[PDB]
């Protein structure tokens, strides 16, 4: 067959607003165009503000991951300020963000990606949907897809009562600031997140994980489809002690089968397909600017374009696991071995192609999930009931600061230059940007723009592939534009 | 509620939302977001969470609300931005044709039973319309105005609000209908706004008057650092003085604690948030 043009507006089941247009020839995408349609402007409306502000404003760029901006904006404040957290705030911090990102890999897995697999009940939201939705699974498997699913709306919301605990509300915590975290946790307090704790380990553990593999042995085609590029970033996240050298994730780049350093000095973004004002292109994040061209020619999005010493990467959780290999969950080891034929100890077994593929990658995010769990484990075990968790600095009249952090969907950064003690500059580099952005100045794809080449549609009329392989990345389309 | 009863059609229309008005909600404890969406309403159409996707979608929604004229109810998350034509947010495709938030909300508002306003953004503009913005961001009572729509608008502020604001609203107002008709049953549940166009029940008190710490605001005993529980945190930059919220009572997340208690009210739910709460963390 010959060539068919495909727009989709809204890409619905993911976070924020998101035109994808494909070019389809003899039933394979061919080129691809990611467009994201809404602007804020949080870089601008941050100018003039007493720069403790940044760390509510910053949330409000997206409800699914505000603990996440809330991370890197008071990490960036911290080396603004010369703060010095706390040994037992840097803990609370963790043990608040590490509890959305259990809630926000289910809330993907099952909330946003599910219904990819899965034909819900008979009634709106789940209907109508493509008449051949390709929707595979067994009346059995498929039960326990949506019994999954009404469980894990109980599950995510338990993750949000234990962010809150420390963090005061969710969305949009109260609880991090410059200088750490604003309460001390309680010992009553900590046996309620731990009460909760279990109740999500026990989901995670016994349901989550074991239906990923499960799902994907009945897509054992969606493994091999969805490379793109092959190209990683992890910035870091999650310090584990004071020193700032060591994190949970550690940091890294992978492209063209290399490991690489990560340095951020070697972040520029590009604009020229984007609508922003052509003298702001290329611009490191600690010169960068944001200057809104909704009207100029050739540009189709409101997302910058990162490039990484003049590579297109992705994140998020396959980047971060194939960057740092950790070992595969027990669960993950049979299944691979019992459904797929595959003896594998650490998640790079698995092999380059498998990884980077759209059911690699929701395989990952479930495997991380599982990480997760042994990281705040052990964050509880660290903990100290009682034990202060915050200091109160001054605010400079001359300063500049940059937190990283890893978002549930991959690496962010914030940097912030105080002048006359407000904010002077605020610059946001976030996951989502990273993923879904449009092509730079010389005209190479954004991460999910190249992983759509080649995606199968051998039915024009229910090109279902097209956003299955974008929600295998978990797009956030208010954090990606700002 | 019942699998079986009657549920009345919405769509869930994003503008410069964040999505955190659609995650608070599915924080609902009772009834809990299964059973809104299985028992109570029948959403139609909400970007984050509807099976179908683009132009399909959206041609389902006008296929509803065809059949629906005037009896629809439309939720706004996010503000609606004005500037360069409305390209600040484009919501879809159809036929060929982008549409933005300007053409959604004067395509559906003129025909839907009501307009509930959810989050300080879509309710008063909120941090999109803040000072530094240059979208045009615009409350959605305010744009339906300057258009000449008449439907009538409940706002249910917050950023986010709580799930419980938002699910009482509705069964506030599906409680009216049922006893009163749609008209007579609006009429009920605009005689409980205030002036900012709040459910009284929700916002009719204010936080400080009703705080726990409100003793020690009247000792002047105000903490010094945020970690001490013990004083009045007006001095850290508590606005609840300023703020009509029943988050004193209520608490957030299953009750597991509020801004008050962790750190500082920041005045979400009030018209002049941000700039007017700002800066946040001294009086
Ligand atoms: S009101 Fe707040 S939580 Fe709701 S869409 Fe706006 S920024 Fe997000
Ligand atoms: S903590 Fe806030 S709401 Fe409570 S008494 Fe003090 S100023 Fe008032
Ligand atoms: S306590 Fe204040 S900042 Fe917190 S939710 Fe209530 S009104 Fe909003
Ligand atoms: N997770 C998350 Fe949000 C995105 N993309 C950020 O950063
Ligand atoms: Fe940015
Ligand atoms: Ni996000
Ligand atoms: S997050």
């Amino acid at each position: 067959t010959g060539r068919t043009t495909i727009a989709i507006d809204p890409v619905t089941r993911i976070e924020g607003h998101l035109k994808a247009e494909v070019v389809v020839e003899n039933g394979k995408v061919v080129d691809a165009r990611l467009s994201g349609g809404m602007y804020r402007g949080f870089e601008t409306i941050l100018r003039g503000r007493d720069p403790r502000d940044a760390s509510q404003i910053v949330q409000r760029i997206c409800g699914v991951c505000p603990t996440a901006h809330s991370t890197a904006s008071v990490l960036a404040l911290d080396e603004a300020f010369g703060a010095k957290v706390p040994n037992n705030g840097r803990i609370t911090r963790n043990l608040i963000f590490g509890a959305n990102y259990l809630q926000s890999h289910i809330l993907h897995f099952y909330h946003l990606s599910a219904q990819d697999f899965v034909q819900g009940p008979d009634t709106a939201p789940f209907v109508p949907r493509f008449p051949k939705s390709d929707l595979r699974l067994s009346k059995e498997l498929n039960k326990a897809g949506v019994d999954q699913y009404i469980e894990a709306l109980e599950v995510r919301r338990i993750c949000h009562e234990m962010v809150a605990l420390f963090g005061g509300r969710m969305p949009h915590v109260q609880g991090q600031v410059v200088g750490g975290a604003t309460e001390i946790p309680t010992k009553e307090k900590l046996v309620e997140y731990a009460a909760r704790f279990k109740k999500v380990r026990d989901f995670v553990e016994q349901k989550y994980v074991p239906v990923v593999y499960t799902i994907g042995s009945k897509y054992k085609d969606m493994f091999k489809v969805g490379q793109g590029f092959k190209a990683a970033l992890c910035v870091g996240a999650f310090p584990l002690d004071n020193s700032g050298k060591k994190h949970l994730f550690m940091p890294g780049v992978y492209a063209k089968g290399k490991d690489m350093p990560f340095d951020p000095s070697k972040i520029k973004e590009y604009v020229k397909y984007s609508w922003f004002a052509e003298e702001t292109t290329g611009l490191n994040y600690k010169e960068g600017k944001t200057i809104p061209a909704p009207d100029k020619a050739g540009a189709y999005s409101f997302v910058k374009a990162p490039r990484y010493d003049g590579l297109s990467l992705e994140v998020g959780p396959l980047a971060r696991m194939w960057v740092n290999n950790p070992e595969l969950s027990p669960v993950g080891k049979k299944l691979l071995k019992d459904l797929f034929g595959i003896s594998a100890k650490k998640f790079r077994d698995l092999g380059e192609e498998a990884a980077f593929s759209l059911m690699g990658r929701h395989v990952a995010r479930a495997e991380e999930t599982y990480y997760m769990l042994g990281a705040i484990e052990g964050w509880l075990k660290e903990i100290k009931a009682g034990e202060d968790t915050v200091v109160m600095p001054a605010v400079p009249a001359s300063a500049e600061g940059t937190g990283f952090t890893e978002a549930p969907r991959g690496s962010l950064l914030h940097y912030v230059k105080v002048k006359d003690s407000k904010i002077d500059n605020y610059q946001i580099v976030s996951a989502s940007l990273w993923n879904c952005n449009p092509r730079d100045d010389m005209g190479q794809r954004g991460a999910v723009e190249e992983a759509l080449i080649g995606i199968p549609v051998d039915d024009i009329q229910n090109p279902v592939n097209v956003a299955r392989l974008i929600r295998a990345f978990d797009p956030x389309l208010g954090c990606a534009v700002h | 509620g019942t699998l079986t009863g009657e549920r009345p059609p919405v769509f869930w229309l994003q503008g410069q939302g964040c999505t955190g008005c659609s995650v608070t909600l599915l924080n609902s404890v009772h009834p809990s977001i299964a059973d809104v969406l299985l028992k109570v309403i029948s959403l139609e159409f909400h970007p984050t969470v509807m099976a179908w996707e683009g132009e399909h979608a959206i041609e389902h929604m006008r296929k509803v609300a065809e059949k629906f004229k005037g009896k629809f109810f439309l939720v706004i998350e996010g503000s609606v931005p004005v500037e360069a034509d409305g390209k600040y947010c484009i919501i879809g495709e159809a036929n060929h044709h982008e549409i933005s938030m300007v053409d959604a909300l004067k395509e559906f508002g003129p025909n839907a039973a009501a307009v509930l306003a959810v989050g300080t953004c879509a309710a008063y503009g909120g941090i999109p319309a803040a000072e530094g913005s240059e979208t045009g961001a615009t409350a959605v009572s305010k744009f339906l105005g300057d258009n000449g729509i008449k439907t009538p608008v409940v706002n249910i502020p917050g950023c986010p609000p709580h799930p419980d604001w938002i699910v009482g609203t509705v069964v506030l107002a599906l409680d009216a209908i049922k006893k009163n008709g749609l008209e007579g049953g609006l009429a009920e549940v605009v005689k409980v706004l205030d002036s900012d166009g709040r459910p009284t029940p929700f916002f009719g008190r204010n936080i400080h008057e009703n705080c726990p710490y409100l003793d020690k605001y009247d000792e002047g005993v105000m903490s010094a650092t945020f970690t001490d529980k013990v004083g009045c945190r007006y001095d850290l930059g508590c606005k609840g003085p300023m703020t009509m919220a029943d988050c004193f009572e209520r608490k957030w997340n299953g009750g597991v604690n509020w801004c008050v208690q962790n750190a500082v009210c920041i005045g979400c739910v009030e018209p002049d948030f941000p700039d007017g709460k700002s800066p946040f963390y001294q009086a």
